[PDB]
């Protein structure tokens, strides 16, 4: 369960004005004003089918991408194994 | 001697093979028959109920107690028998019943811990006795780990008798909190009159008492004498009981107790009744053990209770192990071996044993109608006793309960006699096979005595009036 | 007096109410074992007695050879099964 | 004329081989009257091999 | 500066109920016997605070160096399935939680006092409110700490307990092997 | 305040200092196969645990009794004198009961790692 | 066996009283036993303090609420 807050603007912007004080870099301010800007596509500009070329999109790709952090917890449904665990040897001796 | 017993039998059994190991049973039982022969004697220091108190004041001396030790002594005797002694020497035989090499010496370390608790004077001694024993039945509970029964069996008896055990600390350290001691020797009667104390007690009681079965929280206990091997399933259905049982009627802690009243006629009414639709064995003997374990309750409330509770553990001891014997005995009769651990499991696979052994059948009736409670049987002359003692107390509501269950629960004693007497097709006609002297001899000892104690049942009163009076 | 009580109380209903676990009965049986061993040494030093301390002494060896045989136990049961499920003891 | 009966004259099942079979696992009667094994060695024989 | 250090059993109380409530909690059991390590250190902080630091080392050195060890031993070698606390599963739970809480609770606190009408018995309980005045004599003449008297009386008055649980201890090596190994012959 | 509590404070209150500065400083910009663990290596979904031999899980249940024979002789050690010869005695019977356990486990080869793969030790007979 | 030694060896704290009651109990019989309840009422008193307790209820109430 990826974890999202979605607190104010005035907070955040701050917030993130703030931490522009480290080295590293951190999520800007600016960041935050385009996340008020949605794309705006320019009909009059070429596109990617003037170069023959078909994209993928994400959730194709989002396997791919993210199973590095998968988990993995656990098999599924361990019932039905009883009985055929019950004929392999677990302790030697 | 158990103590030398255990410390020679640890080397002895370290030090040689599993081929030894039925040998060295029946050397220990050589050993505690010359014990209880020559040793026998000490009765004579309870002269007019003289009492001994020993290591301190930790460990307590009676008529009663040696009574129960010697009791415990002759039961250790015939269930090391049943280990030390093949029935038959065929392959069958030595498939079921083997002694696994360190039984013996559980058994021991069991029949200290019971001695132990019957013999305690303070709680902490009761405390690490009643560990002994529990530790050790667990273990014999589990030592044949190639059964799926008997491994589960172990863990549910180990968690039980855990939490069981916490309320027996709980008690303990309760009324240390109270009173500042761990001994009942500290009680009178202005202590008792004075203090509101039977929460503690009761709890104390209870604590010992759903520890051998008594209702509501029996089905544990005879699920896990059902799951158990058959030799295993006779001993840890009759010594912690005889033990837990002695410690509480030898301590006066329920004298008239509305709590122990009520659970008591709920352990006659379900050892009566849930024993009426079982089919097999082990589940109708336990709960005839449980409906017994509900009369010996009653006289927890009594105050002189020696006599009845005495008689009553005895010829339920030795019926115990009479019926034990019997269904072990039938197994060569059966056509259907059911396990390697329980081979006779349904009371309908007794079915046509008059026309096999006759005589096998008449002490399966001599037993059936000493549990019934017929005359001139031993069984008739304990309840007799029991209701003595109950109604010279003003328990006449119990006393009703006390016949209807003894109706009740003659069905279920019947059902094994009534199918052992139908006719059966595929008799025996010949077997070159003989079953065991020494086996043979002590099964009919135990229905002689059965059949025939009553004749001496005025020297038992005689000499009791010397010993316990 | 109320640590353990509460501690016991606590240890009692999470073995009762267990639906998950055997690891979590092992675990309220010694926290029950501890609570009242709790109890026992308050009273220990408020009577300043020693029977109480000698009495928790034993409790510890006891519980220590407890833990020993439930773990043998449990390894006898995991020797015929192989896997300790949520169920069935 | 044989079928079992048992104590109060209820019915009551003949115990054979028949019924432990993987069909009569997995079914939820009492621990009294269930007849399933599971030490039989007609269900053990392959454990722990 | 004085009462700073006055509820420090109080803490121990709450960290408790705390720690407990995380062992019925926890997801891994391996952090459930984490828990109840946790649980022994604050059991044996209360030891120290009302004076029997001895019984915290022991504790320390017996239950967490040992018992808890074996716990976590066994966890890594043994497949240990576990159901997660669930809403679906134990929220039916709750009635019979809260009465037995309620009950259990009372009944442990009433259980102590000798009073004879039942409401006091509680109220008793709850009558923490006066100090203990710890006078000082001079007749102990000795060095003797609680573990010397706990060897006194188990070496002497109590010596019989300690060579029953001589037995004890052998049945916690001879149990095991019995269960454990298997023989050749 | 006294210098052991302050000693037996403050190590643990400070010894995170060390993986601050270390967080704080240090690169972290991680891979897949800088997640990774081995140079191969694989498993399906085939089980969580190994078979193991008895030993490896008797010897720690083995440490509860014997660690708990030698802490039980603390109490011997810190009342010797006390007891004079009378608890002596006792001791030493306590051992003595002690020791003979731990002859069953030695004589039983508990503790032993036993081996399957046998060689063969029987003799070469040809039927004529 | 270890009744009435204390954390250091010697005499607990409520032993007087305790022998006090144990002397009376062994001059007395089952019948003539209710003369030892104001020894036993001691013993019980050392041990839980529950009539100073009172007395102390009683004393803080009249610092309680007679001035406030
Ligand atoms: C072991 C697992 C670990 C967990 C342990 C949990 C803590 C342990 C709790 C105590 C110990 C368990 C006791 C077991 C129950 C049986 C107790 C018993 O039978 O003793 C009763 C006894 C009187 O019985 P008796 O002596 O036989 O008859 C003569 C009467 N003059 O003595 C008495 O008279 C009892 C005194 C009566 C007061 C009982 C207190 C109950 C109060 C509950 C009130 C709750 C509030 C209302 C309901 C709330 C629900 C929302
Ligand atoms: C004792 C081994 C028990 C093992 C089971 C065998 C039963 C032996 C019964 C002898 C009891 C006794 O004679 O004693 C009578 C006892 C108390 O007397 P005592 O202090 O124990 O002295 C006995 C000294 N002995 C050990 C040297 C003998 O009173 C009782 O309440 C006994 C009630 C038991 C009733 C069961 C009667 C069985 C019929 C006996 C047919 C011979
Ligand atoms: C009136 C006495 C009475 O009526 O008791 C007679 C009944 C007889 O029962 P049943 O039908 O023959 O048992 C059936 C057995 N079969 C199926 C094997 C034949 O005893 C009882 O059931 C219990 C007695 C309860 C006492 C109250």
């Amino acid at each position: 369960e990826v974890r999202h807050i979605e607190l104010p603007k005035a907070l955040y912007q701050a917030y993130t004005k703030a931490t522009q004080a480290i080295w590293w870099p951190t999520y800007s301010p600016d960041q935050v004003e385009r996340q008020f800007l949605s794309q705006k596509i320019d009909p009059s500009a070429k596109t990617f089918n003037d170069l023959d070329l078909t994209p993928m999109e994400l959730p194709d790709l989002m396997f791919k991408l993210i199973r590095p952090y998968r988990v993995n917890t656990f098999q599924h449904d361990v019932s039905q194994l009883e009985n055929k665990e019950k004929t392999f040897v677990h302790i030697l001796d | 001697m158990l103590i030398l017993a255990i410390i020679s039998l640890i080397t002895f059994v370290s030090m040689s093979k599993l081929s030894d190991n039925r040998a060295i049973i029946r050397l220990i039982n050589i050993y505690l028959i010359l014990v209880l022969v020559l040793d026998s004697f000490l009765y004579l220091l309870f002269l007019n109920n003289q009492t001994y108190t020993v290591m301190g004041e930790l460990l307590i001396f009676n008529s009663f107690t040696f009574y129960i030790d010697m009791l415990i002594y002759f039961i250790m005797i015939v269930i090391s028998s049943l280990y030390g002694y093949n029935l038959y020497n065929n392959n069958l035989y030595k498939t079921l019943f083997e002694p696994k090499k360190e039984l013996i010496i559980l058994f021991l370390i069991n029949i200290l811990g019971a001695l132990l608790i019957v013999h305690s004077n303070d709680f902490i001694t009761l405390f690490v006795a009643i560990e002994l024993q529990s530790y050790s039945i667990y273990l014999i509970t589990a030592i044949y780990n190639s059964s799926y029964k008997a491994s589960k069996a172990s863990m549910l008896y180990f968690f039980m008798g855990g939490i069981l055990s916490i309320l027996i600390a709980y008690s303990i350290n309760t009324y240390y909190s109270v009173l500042n001691s761990y001994t009942l020797h500290s009680l009178d009667s202005l202590i008792i009159n004075t203090l509101d104390l039977n929460l503690i007690l009761i709890a104390l009681s209870l604590g010992l008492l759903f520890k051998i079965g008594i209702a509501p929280l029996h089905k544990w206990l005879i699920s896990i004498y059902e799951n158990t091997p058959i030799l295993i399933t006779i001993y840890i259905s009759l010594i912690p009981k005889i033990s837990i049982l002695s410690y509480l009627v030898l301590s006066n802690i329920s004298i008239n107790s509305l709590v122990i009243s009520i659970l008591a006629i709920l352990t006659l009414l379900v050892g009566s009744v849930g024993g009426l639709l079982q089919i097999k064995i082990k589940r109708l003997l336990a709960f005839s053990g449980l409906t017994n374990a509900g009369y010996m309750m009653l006289l927890l409330l009594l105050n002189n209770n020696e006599f009845s509770y005495l008689y009553y553990i005895t010829q339920y001891s030795i019926s115990h192990l009479a019926i034990f014997m019997i269904i072990i005995f039938s197994i060569y009769y059966i056509n259907y071996i059911n396990n390697q651990y329980n081979p006779i499991i349904y009371v309908n696979q007794l079915k046509g044993l008059i026309h096999d052994n006759a005589y096998l059948v008449l002490s399966m009736a001599i037993v059936v109608f000493s549990f019934i409670g017929i005359p001139p049987l031993l069984g008739f002359f304990g309840k007799l006793n029991i209701l003595m003692s109950i109604l010279n107390n003003g328990y006449y509501f119990i006393s009703i309960v006390l016949i209807v269950a003894s109706l009740i629960s003659a069905l279920y004693y019947l059902y094994l006699l009534n199918v052992s007497i139908q006719d059966k097709n595929n008799i025996l006609i010949n077997s070159n096979e003989t079953v065991s002297s020494v086996l043979s001899y002590i099964l009919s000892s135990l229905i002689i005595l059965i059949t025939f104690g009553f004749i001496y049942n005025s020297l038992i009163i005689d000499i009791f009036n010397v010993y316990f009076n | 007096m109320f640590i353990g009580t509460i501690i016991l109380v606590l240890s009692f209903l999470g073995f009762v109410f267990n639906r998950r676990n055997i690891i979590l009965a092992f675990i309220c049986l010694e926290t029950m074992l501890l609570g009242i061993n709790l109890i026992l040494l308050r009273n220990s030093v408020l009577f300043d007695d020693i029977s109480g301390s000698l009495f928790a002494i034993v409790i510890i060896i006891l519980a220590g050879v407890e833990s020993a045989i439930g773990l043998s136990l449990l390894v006898s049961y995991y020797r015929l099964r192989g896997v300790i499920n949520s169920y069935g003891i | 004329d044989p079928i079992p009966s048992g104590a109060l004259g209820q019915k009551v099942p003949h115990v054979d081989e028949s019924h432990q079979d993987l069909l009569f696992r997995t079914s939820h009667m009492v621990e009294d009257l269930e007849t399933y094994d599971e030490d039989s060695p007609i269900n053990t024989s392959d454990a722990n091999t | 500066m004085m009462y700073l250090t006055y509820y420090f059993i109080e803490i121990t109380i709450f960290l408790a109920i705390l720690c407990t409530i995380f062992i019925i909690s926890a997801k891994n059991p391996m952090v459930s016997i984490l828990y109840m390590i946790a649980l022994f250190v604050i059991a044996a902080m209360y030891l120290y605070l009302i004076g029997l630091g001895i019984f915290s080392l022991l504790y320390i050195m017996i239950y967490i160096g040992a018992i808890a060890v074996l716990f976590l031993f066994i966890i890594t070698l043994l497949d240990i399935n576990s159901t997660e606390l669930s809403v679906k599963s134990n929220i039916r739970d709750l009635p019979l939680v809260l009465i037995s809480l309620i009950v259990l609770t009372i009944s442990g606190l009433m259980i102590y006092s000798n009073d004879s009408i039942l409401i006091n018995k509680l109220l008793e309980a709850f009558g923490n409110d006066y100090n203990t005045i710890i006078t000082q004599d001079w007749f102990n003449i000795e060095n003797t700490t609680l573990l010397t008297t706990i060897g006194n009386v188990l070496l002497t008055n109590n010596a019989f307990i300690l060579l029953v649980l001589a037995i004890v201890l052998l049945l916690g090596i001879i149990g095991p092997i019995s269960i454990t190994m298997k023989h050749k012959e | 305040m006294n210098t052991f509590i302050i000693f037996i404070i403050l190590i643990p209150i400070v010894g995170f200092a060390l993986l601050a500065v270390n967080i704080l400083l240090a690169v972290y910009k991680p891979y897949n196969e800088k997640l990774g663990a081995f140079e191969c290596g694989l498993t399906s979904f085939n089980q969580t645990r190994l078979a193991f031999n008895a030993a490896f899980i008797l010897v720690a249940i083995l440490f509860l009794p014997f660690d708990l024979e030698i802490s039980t002789l603390l109490p011997y050690v810190m009342s010797i004198y006390l007891v004079s010869n009378y608890g002596f005695t006792i001791v030493l019977l306590f051992l003595l009961i002690l020791i003979i356990g731990f002859v069953y486990e030695i004589n039983t080869n508990a503790l032993k790692i036993n081996k399957h793969n046998k060689p063969n030790t029987d003799s070469l007979i040809y039927k004529l | 066996t270890a009744a009435g030694i204390s954390l250091t060896g010697g005499r607990n704290r409520c032993f007087s009283e305790w022998q006090s009651f144990m002397h009376c109990t062994a001059k007395t019989d089952a019948k003539s036993r209710a003369q030892c309840l104001p020894n036993f009422e001691d013993y019980m008193e050392c041990l839980h303090h529950t009539k100073e307790k009172a007395r102390l209820r009683e004393i803080e109430s009249v610092l309680k609420q007679k001035k406030e």
